[PDB]
RNA sequence: UUUUUUUUUUU
RNA sequence: UUUUUU
RNA sequence: UUUU
RNA sequence: UUUUU
RNA sequence: UUUUUUUU
């Protein structure tokens, strides 16, 4: 939780908008594309500290879905939330790909 | 026109309080970037496209602040410049709206039964050829001497008329001049004397003039301002004096002290209007002769007329039983009025032995936290600084609120009124936001107790 | 010489100024000398003389 | 941006003339704001380093403190209205890296963007 | 100088040498457009030097042009742009019948004559408090100088907006 | 301020005054002395006096 | 501004650099004279 | 939650009020009729300057209501 | 090293004034006193008289200009002259005998004694309006509270520079007066921050 | 520590 | 209860 | 209560 | 508590 | 000029 004070300080408002994108949207690396029409991707944020205001990274893995199965491992990927729950481990649905590893 | 309803009052004093805060914006000028830069061509290139973003930021005002996400502020900020009209500068279409149905978007008139006439205040062109285009005796304010170096009004009028006139106006000089000196020396300060007036027929100037008297007028640099202002009462009571017991009874005196003797709209204003009044009743006068029983004053200046205006309606008050205010404390102690008898023994408890006084307990604070939580939050239910506003003013016959009254009285803090990055407030549209269809929508939300307190 | 004046006496139209440098106003000038008649205008100037 | 925090202790220095300095492209850029105000007084490009001179009044330099706030390991960023309170009755010169170039302090409260603290020059406390 | 008669003299030596630049510059200009517009045999000369720089073997001698008597007057005859011709044509551009300027020569020089312009001594401000101490600062409006004024002389001293004008002229020229 | 001025060769005033150690009125060249002897061979000379913008002089 | 002079049938109207921009030497030629003078203090003053 | 006074030999004193007041605008403002209104000096009391009365007089009278690029610009 | 002949440069400012070790040396300072108890008595009971008589004809600032007096100045004293003549010709208490605190007592031993050396004086000495000068009335005058800096740096150059940001009003909340009743007084609250007026 | 005031930077 | 004192 |  | 010495 | 300096 955050103080008053501490939502409108420059530090907090630039992490805010490089981890807030349109429709929540998020950006990641697949890491694992074994199962069918399913692929991991793994999504990095960020996060800002008070105390001795430094800014780190910590990776975020969740999974995806995709329907022509077009992503491949090791490409990244945009990813958007749904508001219910499909299957055991299905979080996520796919929009488009944006860089592509060959084969 | 005479509001009775509370409600129409009510808003007349919040539109008075926006407009002494709305401030016209004035855009300055930007200089074009120099082409010979001394500086990298790394650095050329930024300045040169910095130049133009400065240019459309003072020309672009921005919107309110719901209209777009917050995500969308925080890059705005760092990827463009401020502008210099927020949206918390000016008022919006609504109170301009107000103003035509209130109707607060000839001047002047005091009237008085039997003594004077009228008093119109019209202000318009003299010459640019009824109200304000018709009299029988024009008034002039050269300088001491019978030469206006340049500028007044009067250095228009004396070329105007061509020789023809100009040769009237030395004539009538020398003559009173002479008199003067023979008549100081025979029963016994060689110039002229502040209060003198001087007849001239008119000579084409103006077909709807008769005549053309010649006032002269002191200096305002001399002395102080307390010393300047009875200066220049002294010289309208004699010239408004002299001007009785000379002709017909119309003056058009257009503004006398404007020119270059130095003139003051606030202070002056009140002087000319005040000595009119007198002239009209003729109070310093042990007979009475009713001669003069018209006075105007005509003004080219749009801004010098609205003030002119001002300064009729202060007259107007303390002189006619009808405009008489009072304030309401006052007002109603005054009608229940009543006879107490005090006899010499009901004074006994009111005597004191001790002679002089003074706080016996410092007001030093003990516990700043504990007292603070204990007579300071439980008496604050608001979240700004609010001292306690004016009484309200009524007449005294009628009895009736009356329209202009005094100003509201804004509190700043350690004096400084000025903000110079003033942040994007939430109030607004307070319990209404935008829907994904861009309709009005309210909300369920508890207020904040300090959002009027963290600017 | 007007700027030199200015800032030694601050004076101008709604103040009240010390009248020091102006045409119209004597000084204890070291030796004789005639007035500031420049400023007056020479149309009236003329008629008048006549 | 390692490279523009080595530039502090070759300008630092008082029995010198000139001192050499890496070439990078923020670099030049730096120099150029600094040569305005007057603290150098003039900068060469030698190919692999920058010659840099050295600039002295009555003896003493006239740079006499440099304090380093940005560093390669974080980023120090404040709002328009945030700045004015930091730097305040001081005739100190600060380095702001906005988005349309570098400027320096001063400019940056005109524009009201949000720039970035670099370096300080001629600062105290 | 020292002396108060030293110091004298040197204001008779200023006064003399500002007046003859002027007229010496005046007339300067007057010579150099009329005789690019009318003598033919520049062309050859300027091309001759042009090429001679970078080895003699390019250098080659012009006929020039045979000697003819002239007056000696109508290049130094003053021109002015100046619309009011009610008089019967009263000035017509440069001389009655001599050659003219183009019309976008009317924005920066009212004037095709070179006058002098009164720039100013003291550096500018902003703030209030600063403009008051400048010697040229009107209480009529607050400010130190003149907005139109100087707009037009920044534009004057543009390389940037020369380049864009220069490139114009040389485009047509070349395409025809 | 006398020391960053000299070397920063910009405006280092302060608030209350206005301009007091950068401004430096020539004082050799306008009030330079004038004897009544060559007074009248700079009259024909320099340019004729036609302008308005001093009251107080 | 105006200033005055001896009355020859001159009128002239100067510039702040002290250059002149309209010397004067049935009702048409009345009509011509002013036209000329409000149009020459513009040319030389409006910014486009 | 607190009420100053002197606590000292000064306790009997004139003790005027001041209220500091810096400049509204830094651009260069007109004279309004003829009565020029710039500021001269930035020390000012809490008393309200005959100067000042003038231009915020007039505040509350405003009402709210109300080819080649170098051969155009000769030609227009 | 420059010259600067004027009254308002920085060692000019605050003349007389003890710079180095005469500032802990004593000094006898003259004593204030207002100016609405320095004028001469007799003439406060004319004034009164004037004002009570016809106060149309007598305005608070049409009397004030002919004996050279504020418009505030002007107001004490009638103010201060009605309530000791009420407790006289009622007969309640004479003025020594008054109750009033010890800032006033010391205050009239001042009056006295300043008269008993000079002596009353018989009209006003002040100017009705103020002037803009410069003068140094307490530390917060030398210093800007907007920029919130003393010492202003500007690029020099010859050519015009770009103006700086103009500030803007602080808008704050205030009250009015709509209906007053002698058992119930009716207010209204404006709020400048609200964009729909209504 | 304000007579007629419930107003007052009282000091 | 005395002394001083526009 | 030198305002219960 | 009492109260014009 | 008032039981003023003077003090439960």
């Amino acid at each position: 939780h955050y103080k008053t004070w501490q939502r409108n300080t420059a530090g907090y408002l630039r992490t805010f908008m490089r981890n807030k994108l349109p429709n929540n949207e998020m950006i990641g690396y697949v890491i694992n594309d074994k199962h069918p029409k399913s692929i991991r991707v793994a999504c990095d944020r960020f996060m800002y500290v008070m105390r001795y205001k430094k800014t780190f990274r910590y990776t975020k893995k969740v999974w995806a879905h995709d329907e022509e199965s077009e992503a491949r491992l090791g490409d990244v990927v945009r990813i958007q939330p749904l508001g219910y729950r499909i299957g055991p481990w299905k979080n996520y649905v796919l929009v488009r790909v944006l860089h592509k590893e060959p084969r | 026109r005479k509001l009775r309803l509370h409600q129409e009052r009510a808003s007349r004093g919040h539109i008075e309080y926006l407009r002494q805060l709305e401030r016209p914006p004035t855009p300055s000028p930007f200089p074009l970037p120099p082409s010979p830069s001394p500086s990298s061509p790394a650095s050329a290139a930024a300045a040169k496209a910095a130049a133009f973003a400065e240019q459309a930021a003072a020309q672009t005002p921005e919107p309110s602040v719901l209209v777009r996400s917050a995500e969308e502020w925080i890059k705005r900020d760092f990827f463009f410049p401020l502008s210099h009209q927020p949206d918390t500068a000016t008022a919006g279409e609504a109170a301009r709206a107000l103003e035509r149905e209130l109707g607060l978007s000839l001047l002047q008139q005091i009237e008085l039964p039997g003594f004077g006439e009228i008093n119109v205040v019209h202000g318009d062109l003299l010459s640019g050829s009824e109200g304000n285009v018709l009299a029988a005796d024009a008034m002039l304010v050269p300088v001491p001497p019978n030469f206006l170096p340049y500028r007044g009004f009067g250095l228009e009028v004396l070329e105007r008329g061509g020789p023809a006139l100009q040769k009237a106006a030395f004539v009538e000089v020398k003559r009173k001049l002479q008199q003067r000196e023979v008549a100081r020396d025979l029963l016994s300060e060689g110039g002229l004397d502040p209060g003198d007036l001087l007849l001239t027929p008119t000579f084409g100037v103006c077909p709807r003039v008769s005549l053309l008297a010649f006032l002269v007028t002191p200096y305002y640099w001399q002395g102080n301002s307390t010393e300047a202002a009875r200066r220049l009462r002294f010289t309208m009571r004699r010239a408004l004096d002299d001007l009785n017991r000379q002709g017909p009874g119309s003056l058009l005196l257009p503004f006398v002290g404007i020119g270059l003797y130095g003139y003051e709209p606030r202070g002056a204003a009140e002087i000319l209007v005040e000595s009119a009044v007198e002239q009209l009743l003729q109070v310093d006068a042990v007979d009475p002769n009713y001669t003069l029983r018209k006075i105007t004053f005509v003004d080219r200046d749009a801004t010098n007329a609205a003030l002119l205006a001002e300064a009729a309606q202060a007259a107007k008050r303390a002189w006619l039983p009808e405009h008489q205010v009072v304030p309401a404390p006052v007002y109603w102690s005054q009608k229940q009025r009543r006879l107490l008898d005090v006899t010499d023994g009901m004074l006994m408890f009111c005597r004191k032995h001790t002679r002089l006084s003074f706080k016996k307990h410092h007001g030093v604070i003990r516990r700043q936290k504990t007292h603070y939580f204990s007579n300071v939050r439980p008496f604050l239910w608001r979240s700004s600084r609010v001292l306690e506003p004016p009484p309200l003013l009524l007449y005294r016959h009628s009895g009736k609120p009356a329209d202009w009254q005094l100003p509201a009285r804004p509190f700043y803090r350690q004096g400084v009124s000025g903000l110079l990055f003033p942040p994007r407030l939430r109030r607004g549209f307070p319990s209404m936001r935008v829907n994904s269809k861009g309709q009005f929508v309210g909300v369920n939300k508890m207020p904040y107790i300090a959002e009027k307190a963290q600017p | 010489t007007q700027y030199i004046l200015n800032q030694l006496d601050p004076g101008g139209a709604g103040r009240n100024c010390s009248g020091i440098g102006r045409p119209d106003v004597r000084l204890p000038l070291a030796k004789p000398a005639a007035p500031s008649t420049t400023h007056l205008p020479r149309h009236l100037v003329q008629i008048a003389r006549h | 941006m390692q490279r523009a925090c080595e530039m502090v202790v070759s300008l630092l220095r008082v029995d010198a003339l000139s001192q050499r300095c890496p070439f990078h492209v923020l670099n030049v850029q730096i120099l150029d704001l600094l040569q305005r105000e007057g603290l150098i007084r003039g900068f060469k490009v030698d190919g692999t380093k920058i010659d840099i001179l050295l600039k002295h009044y009555k003896g003493a330099p006239v740079i006499r403190n440099i304090r380093v706030v940005s560093k390669p390991s974080r980023d120090i960023w404040l709002t328009p209205h945030e700045l004015k309170f930091r730097t305040r009755f001081n005739t100190g010169l600060w380095i702001m890296q906005t988005s349309c170039g570098v400027i320096s302090h001063r400019d940056c409260l005109r524009m009201g963007i949000g720039g970035k603290m670099l370096m300080a020059i001629n600062n105290g406390y | 100088p020292f002396t108060l008669q030293g110091d004298c003299r040197k204001q008779i030596l200023e006064a003399v040498e500002d007046r003859l630049v002027q007229e010496a510059l005046q007339l300067e200009l007057r010579a150099a457009l009329r005789l690019l517009a009318w003598s033919t045999d520049t062309i050859d000369g300027l091309r001759s030097e042009c090429a001679g720089r970078l080895n003699p073997e390019y250098a080659y001698r012009p006929q020039w042009k045979q000697s003819q008597r002239f007056h000696k007057e109508s290049y130094l005859t003053p021109l002015q742009d100046f619309f009011p011709t009610i008089s019967s044509s009263r000035d017509a551009a440069s001389h009655r019948a001599g050659p003219h300027i183009s019309p976008s020569c009317a924005y920066f020089f009212p004037t095709p004559e070179f006058t002098v312009t009164p720039r100013t001594f003291f550096p500018l401000s902003a703030h209030p408090l600063i403009r008051r101490i400048h010697p040229d600062f009107d209480e009529e409006t607050g400010n130190d100088h003149n907005p139109y004024a100087m707009h037009k002389l920044q534009m004057q001293w543009n390389h940037s907006l020369f380049i864009q004008e220069r490139m114009q002229a040389l485009r047509h020229f070349r395409n025809v | 301020r006398t020391l960053a001025n000299a070397t920063g060769q910009k405006y280092d005033l302060l608030v209350a005054p206005g301009e007091h150690w950068m401004h430096w009125p020539d004082r050799w060249f306008r009030p330079i002395s004038t004897e009544y002897a060559r007074m009248l061979e700079r009259i024909k000379k320099k340019r004729p006096p036609s302008y308005r913008r001093g009251f107080r002089a | 501004a105006l200033r005055q002079e001896a009355g020859e049938g001159l009128l002239k109207i100067f510039r702040d650099d002290g250059m002149a921009v309209f010397v004067k030497d049935t009702a048409l030629a009345k009509r011509e004279a002013g036209r000329a003078a409000v149009q020459s203090i513009l040319l030389a003053c409006g910014v486009a | 939650a607190h009420n100053p006074l002197p606590r000292r030999y000064p306790l009997y004193k004139h003790r005027t009020l001041f209220l500091p007041l810096s400049l509204p605008s830094y651009s260069p403002q007109p004279a309004i009729s003829g009565v020029a209104v710039a500021p001269l000096t930035i020390t000012t009391n809490a008393a309200q300057l005959p100067r000042t009365l003038l231009l915020q007089s007039a505040v509350r009278q405003l009402r709210p209501l109300s080819s080649s690029w170098l051969a155009s610009l000769a030609t227009s | 090293q420059n010259r600067f002949p004027v009254l308002n440069t920085a060692e000019n400012f605050r003349y007389w004034k003890d710079r180095g070790l005469d500032r802990l040396l004593p000094r006898v300072f003259p004593l204030k006193l207002p100016a609405h108890r320095r004028v001469d008595p007799l003439l406060r009971e004319y004034i009164f008289f004037l004002h009570s008589m016809d106060p149309a004809r007598f305005s608070i600032r049409k009397l004030g200009e002919r004996y050279g007096l504020k418009e505030r100045t002007v107001e004490l004293i009638c103010r201060e002259f009605s309530v000791a003549e009420f407790l006289r010709r009622t007969e309640l208490a004479t003025p020594y005998t008054r109750r009033v605190s010890r800032e006033k007592a010391v205050l009239r031993m001042k009056e006295a004694l300043f008269s008993l050396k000079l002596g009353y004086d018989q009209l006003g000495d002040e100017d009705l309006d103020e002037q803009e000068e410069h003068e140094f009335r307490g530390f917060r005058s030398t210093q800007d509270w907007i920029q919130r800096q003393n010492i202003e740096v500007e690029m020099m150059s010859a050519f015009p520079l770009p103006a700086k940001r103009n500030p803007l009003p602080k808008r704050v909340d205030v009250d009015v007066t709509v209906h007053n009743t002698p058992k119930l007084k009716v207010m209204n609250w404006i709020d400048p921050n609200d964009k729909v007026v209504f």
